């Protein structure tokens, strides 16, 4: 048996969806990845 | 170390290693400010859901380990009453 | 960013996970210790 606050967990989900990412930045990360892997 | 005991110790170590890696990967991301900038908020949403799925597994194993050590004590107690009084 | 309130939320959540596992580990340790005491 393990106690963990579920209200806090879904609260973390909301804050993650609400927050949006700059497309221009989102692409810089993708580029960097492809390069960093190849 | 029978099969039941061996499979648990092994299945319990693989989840332990996963959890260890996932946490360190997340802590490092949230460690420095420049580090968070190298990941999107939806990467966290992943990591979070991944670490939790592992946590649930670990918690299940630790629980079953508790159950095993419990029967160990009971059997051990059974034998003692038989051969030691 | 990332937001600081969302950080404190995450930290609290992960801490809850550790406390949960540690609690179970404590029960196991008690079981092992009591075995020696019989």
């Amino acid at each position: 048996s393990y106690y963990i606050d579920a209200d806090l967990l879904r609260e973390i989900k909301q804050h993650l969806k609400q927050q949006q990412e700059g497309l221009s930045h989102l692409i810089s990360i993708i580029k960097d990845d492809l390069e960093d892997i190849k | 170390p029978a099969d039941y005991f061996r499979i648990l110790v092994q299945q319990f170590e693989v989840q332990l290693q996963q959890y260890r890696q996932q946490i360190e990967e997340l802590e490092n991301h949230l460690a420095t400010q420049a580090n968070n900038s190298h990941i999107t908020p939806q990467d966290l949403s992943m990591a979070m859901q991944k670490i939790y799925q592992t946590f649930v597994a670990l918690a299940a194993q630790l629980q079953s380990i508790h159950e095993n050590v419990k029967v160990l004590k009971e059997q051990y107690l059974g034998y003692r009453k038989m051969f030691l009084g």
